[PDB]
Formats: structure tokens, C-alpha cells, sequence
């Protein structure tokens, strides 16, 4: 008996060599490879195979090779790879990607992905699953913003802030061993992973230091602090000792140096430069050329993503806004105008899709949106698409190439740079079970269910005084596992070594799962996936034009982009 | 006026349909949660009529057609449901294939 | 009568900052090709090396200017500005490590900013 | 060089002699004097003052005169002064006011205000800062009464109830040891300071004392429990030994006795006099006499503040709807006309304008407005100031005077009548850093930022989906020192002396701060702060007319008031 | 806008009178909610429009007559009571037995 | 509808908007809140309309009139600010002194 390939389709979701569009967007994905064997799928239902006896194991105990939870017939997006599998989670962490069932009666059942007594069941057949994604750059600003970020598909959030502080609304800061304390316990009821950057500034290393030994993940070394070069130079001697990532927005004024000033002062230290572009701040007008560094891992924030018609006119009031700039002080409108270039937005589009930027973030509330992180990377891989073709290394008429490399922008490569990818940031054995189902034609826009640590934390559903849960209204609500103290194994709370060792979980009663940070300083552009390109890029500082291999970056501004008025009411 | 979860939640889908049928009327093509909105509160409204659920299901297919929504909202649209108080009581109605 | 709500009703008078510190004019050019600015309450010697000017009249100083506020130069640009004193204990720590001490260390100072190439050491 | 007036105020906020609109009323505040050395004003942001090295100290570490955060240019509006400064907060308090900056660089830096590697910044030029409002009369009756009392500023909450049920919709008590238990466990989730009340009836001693060694911190009369000669007895021994405060809402009914024999009970105890004008409850027509008295604290609640053209409409109506009176039955219709007085409430506005009566309340949701209490205090100033002038002790024509008699009313006095004075009530060095942010333009009407034991609790804030936190909708909402455990470092339980030497805390699970009430049995009248005013307080039984000093005190109702139409929605 | 919690909640009775005012207009009889929502709105309403509480008092009786509600819903209303801001500040309105 | 919470929150503004609509039809001088309401409700619909953030942030400057608010808001309303879903998606509209 054989079935049609739409009807296949239709039941399990796709198979081998099977496209799916991505939301309204022009790109395809193509199902790579399948762990299934043809007609032992699994799946859950009424006469279907998940059933004791049948699809489900009736002898094993939990311990015996039984999972907590089968995802059945995902499309897995991943920087590993475009393919179709099931996914076993267990202890809250994926154990097994490949075919679950009952070895009892099924042909080719991954050995640990028993379907038995213990085993919930999520089906993902006709769904897109992607590793949460993981935004380096928040501002914890308004408590509200959690949702926002879960709503669109992010489950890690790196960044600092103590509220709606100045210091706060301008730095991803939580300043001192007390603030950060203090929001490490805030951190204990926010539904989503978590990691505290402290200030990195400062002429003394004790300073610093202790910010890290009271349990933050990271320094930021913001212009605002003074990003000179000894609170650059004291940051990395610190971060480097204590094996933490440092983030950097630049001295955009250029007042204590150019960029080749700070890149002096780095002195070939790894560290994270955030919203290189340099709109959301930096060396004024050529920052974007440390993306061409080997030493740099260099992430864009959102506005900027991708260059559209709105674009400059939004940003150049945003930043007049913010600093209180007025329009008939010179001064005021010559700096404006030196930090929001349409030339280097042009260009960064360009550098996305050559893999030369590496990350996506938000800048959530200070300057970027808590949930567009996603939204926009897609945005911009679509419109590098319309602009510039498939790329060369395209396979078939699928956009594989592409999606690997944009997706990895916003899961893994963060995660990398953040040194928490051993826990977070792909779908691959032995990490958190974070997972994001998408609808495809909500794919990147609307996230479906938002798994945290193997249990559901949010998700698109109806009245909860309906028969079934999707009548009206269908809306972004918590789910149980952020109510009581599932929120608590369902989260991890990423901290430096020294506080780990230090004890501070306990002594602060942190009941999160706790995160080592590590393996943060032995890396660079070259271990960022799909995205490792090293290169000279040429900022002219008249003309600010971008120059990469001797090539004028440059491309046009779009007047529509998908993943927009087909979905928001607003 | 004893409002329960449900009611309160409910005034919201209300809402959205007049913002969507203000939109509709300065001659704007809706979107998918425009589309939504506005479907749905007719069957609640229809309910409240005192209209049945079959007579619902039949009338949900004819309150917006391609013509009034964006390129691949009717694709989009597999189904419209809703539940509300009939002079029965409480009843589900769901639209199928609600905009062709 | 008109009531605009929480308006002020300010005192008569200006208000004269830095008062009683000495004020020292000086030139200062970016000979750069991309635009420097400076805030109010940075030890002037220690701006952007690309900056001329007699790097020793910037030691133990700062912009006379509003504090918050900041001097643009952009590339070619050469102006004068007027420096006041540095007050409290009158050290300088980090920044672009010139000083990390007393400001009154001036043969020190000059020697660190002409090893590392801020333009003006005489 | 020199800045002018107008310009100086527009970047740094007003500075000595400039004055200031409290919201839409007629008053204006002055500087009274100014911390700073001009032109070494501290200020946060790109190219400001508070960068490493330069107004940021970048040697110190936490523990060495540096700050967890500074509140910079702040126009501190305070019993203690109306004046401008830096406010310092280290450790959850207050720990200096004056100067903030760098030693390194700036003069007239106060010792211990260093900012530093640890220090956030709030950016509070051309805000008006006050201590937190100490609501004393507060019903727990409805949790969502918490974020009503925040939006206006208070954040200490004492009072009594076990929510909706009868005893606490007409009683500020929590009776038992039982249902003080329950409350100090349902506390733990409440973002606001809380202490609470038990039933001041009984004629044995033990039944009401076993409250107070439960976790009480005051007790209540109630003239709907008895408020008897004999519970008033009880209740203020059981005070005097176990030193914490008894409130009174006296017999309106006269039934066991007239004012006199109240006042023969308590004996010259000291005792806190509920509403003491008596719409709100007490003697008819003449316990507002009480005032008078040397060992009276005296408040009003809020509905009768200021007299208004709709208050006895209102009242009268309220009255008969709460006490379900029948208004064709003559002793129903003559009780409430012996309760609801326009001779009384009318006086009472002078009473407040003259120090007679030293506190504001609320009466929350019994017959008060949770979020009123500072609203009204304000407009009760701007109507005296219409009818009685400008007060003869002010200077210059500013309205200094006034606004420190009448911001006291909310702030020191209650906390001075409760025992809590040492903890909370007033900035100054040394107390909980619960401080309110207000623009002018809003100023007593909706709080801009309100901050709990050093972190911002509750906030006006914007779409938390936006770039920036000011895009609509701008709302109040609960903040990150709300969240999670940090909810309990950002709060005080206060308690009694007998219940914390006793292990209440720990025999309860509690995790917040724990605040001992202490010092209630040895004030006075005296004691209220710019409203100490003793004299006899003579209210004719027949016409309800009140004289003080030989001279009937009355003034004419408003027809309109400021913070009003001009602000609010509904 | 700088709503606060009172603020935020009382406009979800603005939009249940507009529901309720709509469901009048097509010709159905009232219920319950429907019809103390209508009256609380007209209260609020008057409120911002500068009538006192007296006023409003009188007025709220002739909002809704029986004949506009179903069966039992007069006698369900024994009163309605709303705070809003008047020229003189919040004050409380109650209107006892609105529809006879 | 699949509403986020942004999404759910702008609805109140839409509603806000038209609550001081109907104050201002019936000849009121709106305060604070209902001018920033309208102002902000119509970037958000000039945004639906497809409309540039430098059109809105021009007819921003001529929606209301300071005869149409009481003393004193013209002048409380520094800026508007609102993001809303643009044909290129979402982007920040700031008015600035909308009322003179
Ligand atoms: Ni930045
Ligand atoms: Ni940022
Ligand atoms: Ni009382
Ligand atoms: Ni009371
Ligand atoms: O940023
Ligand atoms: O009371």
C-alpha cells in the first residue's frame, strides 16, 4: 500500500524532500533526511499507535529507556540541520532525537525513546520545531516584557537591569553585588532562562570582580559608564580570569578613542560586540568594521532589521528622543546624523546573509523590541532572498542554506558566545528541552507552545471556559509550568563559576536550576555556525560606504515585508 | 453585573470586531485577526439573538468573502470557533471554511 | 492666570558654574577623519589621541562647560575651548591610564601620552 | 561662564529660590537650598557626568562609601524640608542625602555617596521626591485595593481583614491569633509594607493580647465590636504593656456613653482618633473634639477631604446604602442626619489647615478611597489657600509652609502614631528607602515611579512590546522589585515587640523584612510634626456648629476641584 | 495616558454598555448585565459631563424601563452604584431600584 | 486571532479613543488621558492605513486643537508616542508637540 505524498503530508507532516514555506514569506524549507520507518509513525489518538500493547511499551519502568515526553513527527529547524524525527525528552532535557515507540512490535525505535506508562505526548506532525531563542542583549526594564519575548519564540534571556532605572532603560547593567543580588531574586519568578550582566567599568579589578562573584554572567562596558580604555582593558582581564563573556557598545562620541583604539585596548580578547551595525551605538561612523574580526562576536540588535522605507526616518527621531537632542542645535543634529546611517543599515542586511554578522538580539525597551528578535531575522533573510537571489551554496530550489544560517543567528550562536551552549540554544541530545512548535504560516511570527525544560510555559490558546481550548479568544497565555514552583525546574538561572562555588544559590535561596557559565574565552568568529567569516570591511568616514573584497555594499530599502499586516492587529 | 472570566475575555473579541469593521468600512482589506474578530463576534451576537447553531454555521460562511481580506487570509482560516450563552445555554459553533 | 500644571516660576539670577577655578583658553584641533566629542567631566589630557593641543595645559582639567554637556570636533575641525580646574582630591584614575594619581604628576603624565602617540606632547 | 535660571531648572532641575506648581492647584514650592556645587551636578547618560573616572569612581569597591544606587538632582519635598539634593541609597536605605559624584574630581562630594562600579542611577532633576504614604486606616478587603494605593504614592499599609468578609468590610481588624496567621502568610505576597491590626474588644485581657503575641502590631475599636468602656480599657493596657497602637472608631450611639466617658477610659493614654471629624464614625455630633486632646493622634479619612458641593449628597446616600437604613423610618433618617454634618466637615478643612488634625487616611474600601489619600491632602491645601490665604508663617509668596504641614500628614504622622517613624515616614538618612518620583505636572495625582527598600516597585510605563518604555500605553504596573523572592527584600512586616521575640517569623515561614513597632505609649499631639496644635474644640450638641479659641470655624464648599477632571479617565 | 487600576477597569464598562446599547438598538430585551452595564456607563458619563450626584440620582431611574429588560431583571437591580470624577472630585452615586 | 500581549493592550487604546470621541461629539473639552488617547489610536490606525511615520508624524500635529482640551493640556502633552505594525512592519511614531 502506498500513500500519495500530499496525503502523507497532510497526516505525519512532510518527508524527505517535501518543502514548506515559511509563514508569508517567499522561503522554503526542505525536509533533509527522516528517522521514521514508513507506516510505524507514532501518533496519538483514538485507534491510534501510542496505544499500551501497540505504539506504547505496557512493561518498562521510567528508569528502563521511557520517556517523559514524545514529541511525534517534528520539522526540526535547527543549525544541525532541516529533517524530520521524533523528539524524547526526559528529566526535563532532550535525550533522544530519532523514532519513538515499542521496540515490542515497531521496526527502527531509537533505544531510549520508549513511548511508555511515564510518556506525555505532543504532536508535532505539521509543525515546525525550533530550539528557544536565546536574546543577549535585555534590558530589564518592565516586568511585562516576558511574555512579549515568549510570544515570539525566545526562552533566554541575557541581559541586566534593575526596572525602569536610568542606568537601567540606557545599559543591560544590574550594577553591583546588591542590585545584582537583589535581581537574581526577582529572577525566581520570571518564566523564562535568565543571566545578570554586571557593570563592566571600572580602573580597579575589585570592583568588577566582585560583581561576578556575586553572581552575574557577564560584564556589559557601555559608552554611558565610559567606554574607555581602561574599564575595556579591566573588563577583559576580569572576564578572562573569571571565564565569562564581556558585551560592548562603544565610545560613539570617539572622545577617549577611535575604533582601532578599542580594538587596541581589547588586545585580541575575545568579546561580544552588540548591535555592531552601530545605531543602537557605537564608534561613529565605523564600528561595524569590527565584525570583520576574528576576535569579535558580533551581534545586531532589531530596529535596524531589515533596512525598509521607515527605517531612518523612525531612528533618527528614536535617538533624538532619547537623548533629549533638539533639532535647531547643530551640535545635536551633526552627531544624530553621524550614528543613523543609511549606509551601514544597507550594508548590514548584506553582512547578515554573507555570514559576517553572527547573532540577533533585541535591545529590548532601550533600544529594540522584546519580541522581534525572530520576527526579523526572517524579515531580513526574505528580503536578502528578493535582493541578492538564493544563495550560491542552495541546493534543489530550497532556502536550507539560508535558514541554517539565519537560524543559527538568534539560537546557538548567542548561546555560544554567552557560554551557556552546553545547556541552551540548539535542538541536540543532552541540552534543556526548550523547544518552540510553530504553525507554518505563523512560523517566526506567533509561536504556537513554548516548551521550558520539557514542560509547556506559554502558549496560543482559546477560552478556558470552552468544551475544548480552541474556540475564542486564542491568545498568548502562561501555561502550567510557570505556576508555583514548576517555575523553578522549568528555568535556569545562568551564573559565573566563582558564585557557583561561592555558594550564592543557596545563600540567596535561589530554587532555579543553576547554569555554569563557561568556555567563553577560548572562542571567536570562527565557532560561530554558519556565520564565521572573517574579512576587512572599509567604512569610509566621509561617505560611510561599506566596502568588503573591494565591493560597495549596498542595497535598497523595502516598502513591505511579510510576517506583518497579514497578522498583527496593531 | 457578576462578570465572570469568560465575559470579561469575551468583551475583548467584541471589541476587536468593532475595530475590524471600522477598518472594513474606510475600505481597508482585513487581516487574518481582523477576519477572526469580526466571524467570531457575529456567532456570539448571533447567539444572543437567539439563533441556532446550525442556522450559525450556515451564516458564518457568509459574513466576509475573498474579496474583504488579504491574499491568503481564506487559506489561512481553517475554522472559527466560539462558544456562547444561547437560550439553551452555553453551546459551541464552530464555521468551517468560513471565507472561500 | 493660565495654569500650566507643575510649571516652574524660576528666581531671578544666572547661575555661574565652576566659580572660583581658574579658566585656562586653549586650541584644540581634530586632525582626524571622524568626528570627536567630549564631555564636560573628562581630565582633558586624556581625550583621543588624534586631538592636538599642548596635551601639558589639559592635565588637572576639564571642560568649562555645563556639566553633562560636551565640545564637537569634527574631522579638520580646530577650535578653542576653555578648560576649568578639577577639584576634590584632584586624582585621576583609569580613563586612558595617563595619570592613575595625582594630577600634579605632570612630568610622569607627559611622558605616558608620548609613548603612546596623544598628539601635543611639547 | 553662566547658565540662566530657566535653563539651569530645564536641565538640572530648580535649583535655591525657584518655585514650583503642585499640579494643577494654586500652590507653589521653593528651594529652600541646594546640596550641589554648580557645574559638578551629577547626571546619567552618553558623554554625562557619571562615567568611569570621572564623576564615577572606578577605584572603590561596594563596601567603601559607594552606592547600590543614587537618585541624582532630586527637589525633596519632606517635613524635613523643601530643598534639592542627591539621594543616596545603599543596603535597602537611605544612607545619605547631599552630594553624590567622585572625590577624585568633584567638590562638595558628601563622603559616603561615591557612585562606583555598584551604583544605579535614577535620574530624578525636575522631579519632586517624597517619602512613601503611611496609610493607617486600610481595610483588607479586595487584594487589587494594593496597586490602587500604589499609583498614588503610599506604600506602607496598616490596617486590618481577612478580604470580603463582614467584620473587615465595616472593621480595620484581623481578629485571633488564627486569622493573624493567615494574614501574615497571605502578606508575604502583598508589594506593599504591611502591618497588622487585631480586635481591641474584650473584658479579660488574654483574649486580646494573644493577638498581639501572634504577630498584631496595634489593635482596633470598633464601635461595631462593642467599643465599649471596657474594651477601650482592655485594649490600652494590653497597648501600654506590649507598646504598640490602639486606633478608635468610638460609640457613635452614645449607647454605653457620651465623647466624655470614652475619653474617662483611655485615662490620658495615648490612643489614635479614626476619622475623627466622624462621618467616617464616633460620638454624635461632637467626637471630632477629640483633636483637642494632648493624647490624641488624630486623622480623618478621605471622603470627606476637602468639603465639596457633592459631599453630603454622597455621604448621606453612602451612609444609608452601607447601614441599609430605610428613609421612611425616622430613626434612620435621624441618625444619619446626626452623623453626616456640614458643620463638622466643613471645619474639619480648617482643623487640617491649622494643625489641629495631624492625619490623612484612606478608610479603604469601607468608606474611603485607597488611592486617594494623597490626592486629597493636596486639594484640601489648594481650597485653603482660596478661602484663608496664603498661612502668615509663610515667606516670600511661597507656599512652603503649608505643603510641609500638610505633606507630613501622610508621611511622618502616621508613621510616628504606629511606632514605625524609626523605619519609615520621612527621607532621611538612615530610614527604608521607600521613595516616590513625581512630575509636577502630576504631582499628588499619579506617581511616576514608586521605589521600595531601594528597587522600583510599581511604575508608569509604556508598551513593554516597544523600542523604548514610553510608546502607549502608558499604565501603571508592578515593577521588578514585585517578582519573585525579591518581593520580600523590598518590603517590611511590621510587627510587635512580643511576636519577633516570640519566633512568630520563623514559626510562619516568613521571608520578609521584619519591622518592630516600638515607642507609642510616650507621645503625643506634641509629637505630630508641623501639626502639635492642643486646644478645646467646642461643638455645639444642638447646631453642630464648632468654635475653637471663642470663633466658629466654617468655610463653604467647592464646586470644583484641581487633580480632578483635568487627569483622570473615569 | 497614565491609567491607573480604576481607570483601566472602568473602561470595560464603557465598552459592555456599548455592546449592551447595541443589543437594545436590533431590538432584544435586556438582561442582567446588560442592563446595570448601561446604567453604570450613563452614570460615569454624567459624571464627566459636570451633573452632581443628585442629579444623577433622579436621572438613573429613567434610564431603562421594564419594557426594555427581560423578566425578573427589574427586581434582580435592587441598586447600581459607580464612582467617578467629578468636577469636585470621585464621588460615589448610588441610584436605588433604577428600573420599576 | 493568536493576539500577543501587545496586541491585547493596544485594544485599549482603540477603546479609550473612542470613549473620548464621543465625550468630544457631545461637546466636551477633553482633558489629559482622552487627548493622548485619540492621538495615539490614530497613529496606530494611520499605521493600518499603510500611512509613512513621517505623514503621521505631521497629521499628528493637526488632530487635535487647543480649543478642543481644557486649559493647561496643550501643554502637559510634551510628545505621543506609539509603535504600530507598518506596512514594513513595526515602527515608533513620535509626535511631537501635538496640541499647540
Ligand atoms: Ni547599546
Ligand atoms: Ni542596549
Ligand atoms: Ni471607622
Ligand atoms: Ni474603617
Ligand atoms: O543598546
Ligand atoms: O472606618
Amino acid at each position: 500500500m502506498k500513500i500519495n505524498r500530499q496525503q502523507y503530508a497532510e497526516s505525519y507532516g512532510p518527508t524527505v524532500g517535501d518543502e514548506v514555506r515559511l509563514a508569508d514569506t517567499d522561503l522554503w524549507i526542505e525536509v533533509e533526511k527522516d528517522y521514521t520507518t514508513y507506516g510505524d509513525e507514532v501518533n496519538f489518538g483514538g485507534g491510534k499507535v501510542l496505544r499500551e500493547g501497540m505504539g506504547e511499551n505496557g512493561t518498562y519502568t521510567r528508569t528502563e529507556n521511557v520517556l517523559d515526553l514524545l514529541l511525534t513527527n517534528a520539522l526540526i529547524l535547527d543549525y544541525t540541520g532541516i529533517y524530520k524525527a521524533d523528539i524524547g525528552v526526559k528529566d526535563g532535557y532532550i535525550v533522544g532525537i530519532g523514532k519513538g515507540g515499542n521496540p515490542d512490535i515497531m521496526d527502527g525505535v531509537t533505544p531510549n525513546m520508549i513511548v511508555g506508562t511515564a510518556t506525555e505526548v505532543i504532536a508535532a506532525e505539521g509543525k515546525i520545531v525550533t530550539a528557544g531563542g536565546i536574546d543577549t542583549h535585555v534590558h530589564f526594564i518592565n516586568p511585562d516584557q516576558v511574555d512579549v519575548a515568549l510570544a515570539n519564540g525566545i526562552t533566554t534571556l541575557f541581559g541586566g537591569g534593575t526596572g525602569p532605572a536610568e542606568g537601567s532603560k540606557a545599559t543591560t547593567v544590574t550594577p553591583g553585588p546588591w542590585n545584582i543580588e537583589k535581581m537574581l531574586k526577582s529572577t525566581e519568578g520570571l518564566p523564562i532562562n535568565v543571566g545578570i550582566l554586571g557593570k563592566g567599568h571600572g580602573s580597579s579589578i575589585a570592583p568588577i570582580m566582585e560583581q561576578i562573584d556575586a553572581g552575574a554572567a557577564g560584564l556589559k562596558i557601555h559608552e554611558d559608564w565610559g567606554a574607555t580604555p581602561a574599564s575595556i582593558d579591566r573588563s577583559l582581564t576580569v572576564a578572562d580570569e573569571a571565564d565569562v563573556q564581556v558585551a560592548i557598545h562603544s565610545d560613539t562620541l570617539n572622545e577617549a578613542g577611535f575604533l582601532e583604539d578599542t580594538l587596541r585596548a581589547i588586545n585580541g580578547r575575545v568579546i561580544h560586540s552588540f548591535h555592531v551595525e552601530g545605531a543602537g551605538g557605537g564608534h561613529a561612523p565605523d564600528i561595524m568594521a569590527m565584525a570583520g574580526h576574528p576576535n569579535v562576536l558580533p551581534s545586531s540588535t532589531n530596529p535596524t532589521r531589515p533596512f525598509t522605507v521607515n527605517t531612518i526616518d523612525e531612528h533618527l527621531d528614536m535617538l533624538m528622543v532619547c537623548h533629549h537632542l533638539k533639532q535647531n542645535i547643530p551640535e545635536d543634529v551633526a552627531f544624530a546624523d553621524s550614528r543613523i546611517r543609511p549606509e551601514t543599515i544597507a550594508a548590514e542586511d548584506i553582512l547578515h546573509d554573507l555570514g559576517i554578522i553572527s547573532m540577533m538580539s533585541t535591545d529590548a525597551l532601550a533600544m529594540g523590541r522584546a519580541g522581534e528578535m525572530v520576527l526579523r531575522t526572517w524579515q531580513t533573510a526574505d528580503k536578502m532572498k528578493k535582493q541578492r537571489g538564493p544563495l550560491a551554496e542552495e541546493k534543489n530550489g530550497s532556502d536550507n542554506f539560508r535558514l541554517k544560517r539565519y537560524v543559527s543567528k538568534y539560537t546557538i550562536n548567542p548561546a555560544i558566545a554567552q557560554g551557556i551552549a552546553h545547556e541552551v540554544g540548539s535542538i541536540e541530545e543532552g541540552k534543556f528541552a526548550d523547544l518552540v512548535l510553530w504553525e507554518p504560516k505563523f512560523f517566526g511570527v506567533k509561536a504556537d507552545r513554548v516548551i521550558k525544560g520539557g514542560i509547556i510555559a506559554y502558549a496560543q490558546i482559546g477560552d478556558p471556559s470552552a468544551s475544548i481550548p480552541t474556540p475564542q479568544p486564542v491568545m498568548g497565555r502562561r501555561m502550567y509550568g510557570t505556576v508555583g514552583d514548576l517555575i523553578h525546574d522549568t528555568n535556569i538561572t545562568f551564573m559565573s563559576k566563582s558564585s557557583i562555588q561561592q555558594g550564592v544559590p543557596a545563600k540567596l535561596g535561589l530554587k532555579r536550576r543553576i547554569g555554569t557559565v563557561k568556555n567563553c574565552r577560548n572562542i571567536g568568529k570562527k565557532d560561530m555556525k554558519w556565520n564565521d567569516v572573517t574579512t576587512d570591511i572599509d567604512i569610509n568616514p566621509e561617505t560611510y560606504e561599506v566596502k568588503v573584497d573591494g565591493e560597495v555594499l549596498t542595497c535598497e530599502p523595502v516598502k513591505e515585508l511579510p510576517m506583518a499586516q497579514r497578522y498583527f492587529l496593531f | 453585573m457578576h462578570l465572570n472570566p469568560a465575559e470579561k475575555e469575551k468583551l475583548q473579541i467584541f471589541l476587536a470586531s468593532e475595530l475590524l469593521l471600522r477598518r472594513k468600512a474606510r475600505g481597508l482589506k482585513l487581516n487574518y485577526p481582523e477576519a477572526v474578530a469580526i466571524i467570531t463576534s457575529f456567532i456570539m451576537e448571533g447567539a444572543r439573538d437567539g439563533k441556532t447553531v446550525a442556522m450559525l454555521m450556515e451564516e458564518g460562511k457568509h459574513v466576509l468573502t475573498r474579496d474583504d481580506v488579504m491574499e491568503g487570509v481564506p487559506e489561512m482560516i481553517d475554522d472559527i470557533q466560539a462558544e456562547a450563552t444561547f437560550p439553551d445555554g452555553t453551546k459551541l459553533v464552530t464555521v468551517h471554511n468560513p471565507i472561500s | 492666570n493660565y495654569i500650566v500644571p507643575g510649571e516652574y516660576r524660576v528666581a531671578e539670577g544666572e547661575i555661574e558654574i565652576n566659580a572660583g577655578r581658574e579658566k585656562t583658553t586653549i586650541r584644540v584641533s581634530n586632525t582626524g577623519d571622524r568626528p570627536i566629542q567630549v564631555g564636560s567631566h573628562i581630565h582633558f589630557v586624556e581625550v583621543n589621541k588624534e586631538l592636538l593641543f599642548d596635551r601639558a595645559e589639559g592635565i588637572g582639567r576639564r571642560l568649562n562647560i555645563p556639566s553633562g554637556t560636551a565640545a564637537r570636533f569634527e574631522p579638520g575641525e580646530e577650535m578653542e575651548v576653555e578648560l576649568t580646574e578639577l577639584g576634590g582630591n584632584r586624582e585621576v584614575f583609569g580613563i586612558s591610564d595617563l595619570t592613575n594619581g595625582s594630577v600634579d604628576n605632570k612630568e610622569l603624565i607627559l611622558q605616558r601620552a608620548k609613548e603612546l602617540g596623544y598628539k601635543g606632547v611639547e
